[PDB]
């Protein structure tokens, strides 16, 4: 490729991340002992102004476990997506929480990104989103509020950080 | 459910529950290898029995990972983390990177079959294990299950893997070993080799 852009996606268990996993497909490669575990990311090939970018996303197996915000969740990334459960306080409480800390610690030009989602349809809202947008104004970092009954402006947005980081490099 | 498929079930369990015990006992004695070795043999069993992580944290009620334990599970999340990523390079992006991540869902895995989901782990902040220490048990291990026809780029893998836990190695030797160092092993394909690396 001209291009591979890693990203890292941040969020618990039960948030919606696989519903931001679906503007991905599975890489196609295995062997043995792939089949038999999985993988913890997945990847995207686009053609950018006559280039050829190869996007690699994150899920990190075990993030969920480890919140001390340590130097994997900092470095080794062009962009960082973090995610909290439109529907779950807690959630966004923590996120708060780990996405200040990552602002804090990574290299400036990291492209981040906070998302609120609603991934199960059945589930009734709970944080508003002035009060989402406004702590991503805080800290200087784009705000994505989104619903599984629509995932354009999700599409968006992995398009933008996509030319956003080939433009800086 | 039929009196055969209540007794398979929990003799299926009680079996799973040793296996776990002993990769919490590699864990607690530092030993990275065992313990890698020991959660593969957890999982393989539980896909052999039909068996999900949910069924089996009941039986884990009485166990603990200890703050030691913990320390060493996010040292290998780190590490594998970094490795993952730091392997996905525009030379090779699948099999290394691939075949990294495995190990790290393999040990959240282990994790899974005791904590409930964003259940966090309690690490000793101040027990370290060294990094370079915990990429050669990881490449050790992924040497051992690899197939022997896998490649990464023009090169066996098994033989990479040898390639890299001696590149390391010779780092510790010399007193040279930094995130750096370390990230040059970590995203080589090996490029720059005079010969294609083979096993056997």
């Amino acid at each position: 490729y001209d291009y591979l852009f890693k990203l890292l996606l941040i969020g618990d268990s039960g948030v919606g991340k696989s519903c931001l996993l679906l503007r991905f497909a599975d890489d196609t490669y295995t062997e043995s002992y792939i089949s038999t575990i999985g993988v913890d990311f997945k990847i995207r090939t686009i053609e950018l102004d006559g280039k050829t970018i190869k996007l690699q996303i994150w899920d990190t197996a075990g993030q969920e476990r480890f919140r001390t915000i340590t130097s994997s969740y900092y470095r080794g990334a062009h962009g960082i997506i973090v995610v909290y459960d439109v529907t779950d306080q807690e959630s966004f409480n923590n996120v708060k929480q780990w996405l200040q800390e990552i602002d804090r610690y990574a290299s400036e030009n990291v492209n981040k990104l906070l998302v609120g989602i609603k991934c199960d349809l059945t589930t009734k809202k709970v944080v508003d989103y002035t009060t989402a947008k406004e702590f991503a104004d805080s800290l200087g970092i784009p705000f994505l509020e989104t619903s599984a009954k629509n995932a354009t402006n999700v599409e968006q947005s992995f398009m933008t950080m996509a030319a956003e980081i080939k433009k800086r490099m | 459910e039929l009196g055969v498929q209540r007794v398979t079930r929990i003799e299926n369990l009680e079996n799973a529950k040793k296996l776990w015990d002993n990769a919490n006992s590699m864990l607690e004695k530092g030993n990275i290898s065992g313990y890698l070795k020991a959660a593969n043999e957890l999982h393989k069993f539980m896909k052999e029995k039909n068996l999900k992580e949910d069924d089996l944290r009941p039986e884990l009620s009485d166990k603990t990972i200890s703050p030691k334990g913990y320390a060493i599970l996010q040292s290998l999340w780190g590490a594998a983390s970094d490795y993952s990523r730091a392997a996905a390079t525009l030379t090779e992006s699948t099999v290394e990177p691939g075949l990294v991540s495995a190990v790290n869902k393999m040990s959240a895995f282990f994790m899974d079959c005791k904590l409930s989901p964003n259940e966090r782990a309690t690490p000793d902040p101040d027990f370290k294990v060294g990094k370079s220490k915990i990429l050669v048990g990881i490449m050790q291990f992924i040497k051992d299950v690899a197939d022997p026809t896998s490649k990464i780029w023009m090169h066996n893998t098994k033989a990479l893997m040898n390639h890299k836990i001696a590149a390391i190695q010779k780092l510790e030797r010399s007193n040279n070993v930094n995130d750096e160092t370390l990230e040059s092993v970590l995203s080589s394909k090996g490029e720059n080799l005079s010969e294609y690396l083979s096993y056997k």
